[PDB]
């Protein structure tokens, strides 16, 4: 089972503050330290700093500002990092790590991505995609979904829960007048559909919602 | 209170004045000689301690003639207080130990 | 002897930025460099201990990071009261040393200079001599040209003129400039003019008097 | 208060010796160290030498010719440097410093400018700056006052002995003749002047000299 827990996004105001949380389940040592870890879109890994819960103490990354606080939860598992007065440069995934005090990261949270806008949280508008009536088909017959009108990012597009992941492609999001659009694309054999279902479940963090989206054919 | 323990609170009294001195003197010692590392305080009774319990890291060590005697003061010091307890806790185990017969 | 280097010697910067002043070791001295600030015709004032350590009085935007032989001193959003000099020194093997220095310096708006200028004093005269005195203050960038006209006529002859180091109350220059002359040569001529050129006007900024 | 005083300038004749003085006060222990640093005009920072107080011994840099004899007055908690035969190579500010064992100059001297010329002394004449009758003013007016024919640097200009530092500018001394001047500004409110008093002091240290001069509207 997942071993650390993170809220998959939150969307701060700038100079505004905000809690992420990690929260820990599998073993759980007194020698256990639990990292944080910065990444910025197309770029890399950046170590934030450190906590061992047992004892409470955390350290950090003296070569940066400092935006975050540590603290732990002993009776809940959890670990969190407060980021403060936030501007653009603070919008990143951040991870959290578990080391057994060892010194390598044996498991990282999924991250959560923040981001620091003025703009204003909005579900995405999820709309199919099927061949036009005068498509002609292959072997093979190519479906999709359309996601726009979001923000802040991300979202999570998969193909009937998960079952269908070979022949998918998710574009990255395009920001227009803050608010995001991708399109999600999904191959499955022409003579599978459709007589059997292909719906595409769009989950967006930012908003809690989480909508699915059959995919038939045009009139 | 038996001698045996005297001279051993004494042999750590004793100690714990050759580390201060020896740190202060070490520091008196060495600067002055290019290249010296035992040359500021805190250090330096860092030195005197792993020198006298002769664990010897190393992290820091005397380069000139006058650090190292000071060095070999701190040495013996600590070897001669250590065993000053050593031999008090035999004293009293072999006091004990006729009273057991 | 541990060298330290310091680089660039010279570091300009915008408002409000995010600075980083770099120092290097010869050879490794863990964290034992101390950085240290020093103002114009001010005395050297220790900003940071032991590479990371904060010093009390000093402000919160100041840190410090490295170990090693690579160190860096950093300002987050640097101001006007921090154009300096920085050096760096190590304390770690005998002798102590410092590195050679980084200037800091900052990117302002440009600004007009304010041109004053003033006839020489009674009490001066009294005692035999003229000095008129011009000041051009507060301007930005720091390029200028100051012309002196007496009567009409350029004079280039016992004019000498002195230069600030950029203000760390507004990071802005100023210049002055000092016509002397006897009190004979002085009283021989009518006005006397201070005409400054600067990138901020196509035309020059000029002031003059005549001593009636 | 202060920590270390010392005299602000000392005038020498090629061939000759002088003796700076650094006197302490505040908390003093077994383990302080006094250090003096050479500084020329316009270079870095060079360190001389060092003494011990408590123990009086003294090292020195070995990389530059010793002008250097350090020594120490218990009693009265001042530490001397003599500087001897000296020539231009030696014209700087002498810095002296208070370190605790530890490694960092804590504290430091405001320093001694020191000048080998076989110039003589000479206090400096001190004229006022108003503006002139036909002077036009805004908000602001500017006055100043002048400062010539002295000798050896330096001179230090205040503006109402110190109370008026905001809107103050001392230009850089020049040398001509065996002689420097310079002028030092200060810029107050139109309507604060001449209703308010505003007076330049003018402190040389070499000639232990200091005037006031008050500044006036011309006639
Ligand atoms: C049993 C003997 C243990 C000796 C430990 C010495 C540690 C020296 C040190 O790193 O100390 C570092 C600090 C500064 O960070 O120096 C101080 O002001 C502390 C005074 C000792
Ligand atoms: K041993
Ligand atoms: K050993
Ligand atoms: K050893
Ligand atoms: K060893
Ligand atoms: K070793
Ligand atoms: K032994």
């Amino acid at each position: 089972q997942v071993q650390l827990q993170q809220p998959g996004a939150e969307l701060v105001k700038p100079g505004a503050s905000v809690k992420l949380s990690c929260k820990a389940s599998g073993y759980t040592f007194t020698s256990d330290w639990i990292h944080w870890v910065k990444q910025r879109p197309g770029h890399g890994l950046e170590w934030i700093g450190e906590i061992i819960p047992s004892y409470g103490r955390a350290n950090y990354n003296e070569k940066i500002q400092k935006k975050a606080t540590l603290t732990a939860d002993k009776s809940s598992s959890t670990a969190f990092m407060q980021l403060s007065s936030l501007t653009s440069e603070d919008s990143a995934v951040y991870y959290c790590a578990r080391e057994r005090g060892d010194g390598y990261f044996a498991v990282w949270g999924a991250g959560t991505t923040v981001t620091v806008s003025s703009a204003k949280t909005t579900p995405p508008s999820v709309y199919p995609l099927a061949p036009g009536s005068a498509a002609q088909t292959n072997s093979m017959v190519t479906l999709g979904c359309l996601v726009k009108g979001y923000f802040p990012e991300p979202v999570t597009v998969t193909w009937n829960s998960g079952s269908l992941s070979s022949g998918v492609h998710t574009f990255p999001a395009v920001l227009q007048s803050d608010l995001y659009t991708l399109s999600s694309s999904v191959t499955v054999p022409s003579s599978s559909w459709p007589s059997e279902t292909v719906t595409c479940n769009v989950a967006h963090p930012a908003s809690s919602t989480k909508v699915d989206k059959k995919i038939v054919p045009r009139d | 209170s038996a001698l045996h323990w005297r001279a051993a609170g004494a042999a750590t009294v004793l100690l714990v004045i050759v580390l201060l001195a020896g740190s202060y003197l070490a520091v008196l010692a060495e600067r002055g000689a290019p290249g010296a590392q035992l040359i500021t305080y805190p250090r330096a009774l860092w030195w005197a301690c792993e020198t006298a319990t002769t664990v010897g890291y190393x992290d820091l060590y005397p380069v000139t003639l006058w650090g190292r005697l000071v060095a070999v003061v701190v040495m013996v010091a600590g070897i001669t207080s250590f065993g000053l307890v050593t031999a008090a806790l035999a004293t009293w185990f072999v006091g004990r130990e006729q009273e057991r017969r | 002897d541990i060298l330290l280097t310091q680089s660039p010697a010279i570091l300009s910067v915008s408002p409000g930025e995010r600075v980083s002043f770099s120092c290097r070791a010869s050879q490794s001295i863990g964290t034992d460099i101390h950085w240290y600030q020093q103002r114009t015709n001010g005395s050297p004032r220790l900003l940071i201990k032991y590479a990371s350590e904060s010093i009390s009085g000093i402000p919160s935007r100041f840190s410090g990071s490295g170990s090693g032989t690579d160190f860096t001193l950093s300002i987050n959003s640097v101001e006007s009261e921090d154009i300096a000099n920085y050096y760096c020194q190590q304390s770690n093997r005998w002798p102590f040393t410092f590195g050679s220095g980084t200037k800091l310096e900052i990117k302002r708006a440009d600004a007009a200079p304010t041109v004053s200028i003033f006839p020489p004093s009674s009490e001066q005269l009294t005692s035999g001599g003229a000095s008129v005195v011009c000041f051009l203050n507060n301007f930005y960038p720091k390029d200028i040209n100051v012309k002196w006209k007496i009567d009409g006529s350029e004079r280039q002859n016992g004019v000498l003129n002195s230069w600030t180091d950029q203000d760390s109350k507004d990071s802005t220059y100023s210049m002055s400039s000092t016509l002397t002359l006897t009190k004979d040569e002085y009283e021989r001529h009518n006005s006397y003019t201070c005409e400054a050129t600067h990138k901020t006007s196509t035309s020059p900024i000029v002031k003059s008097f005549n001593r009636n």
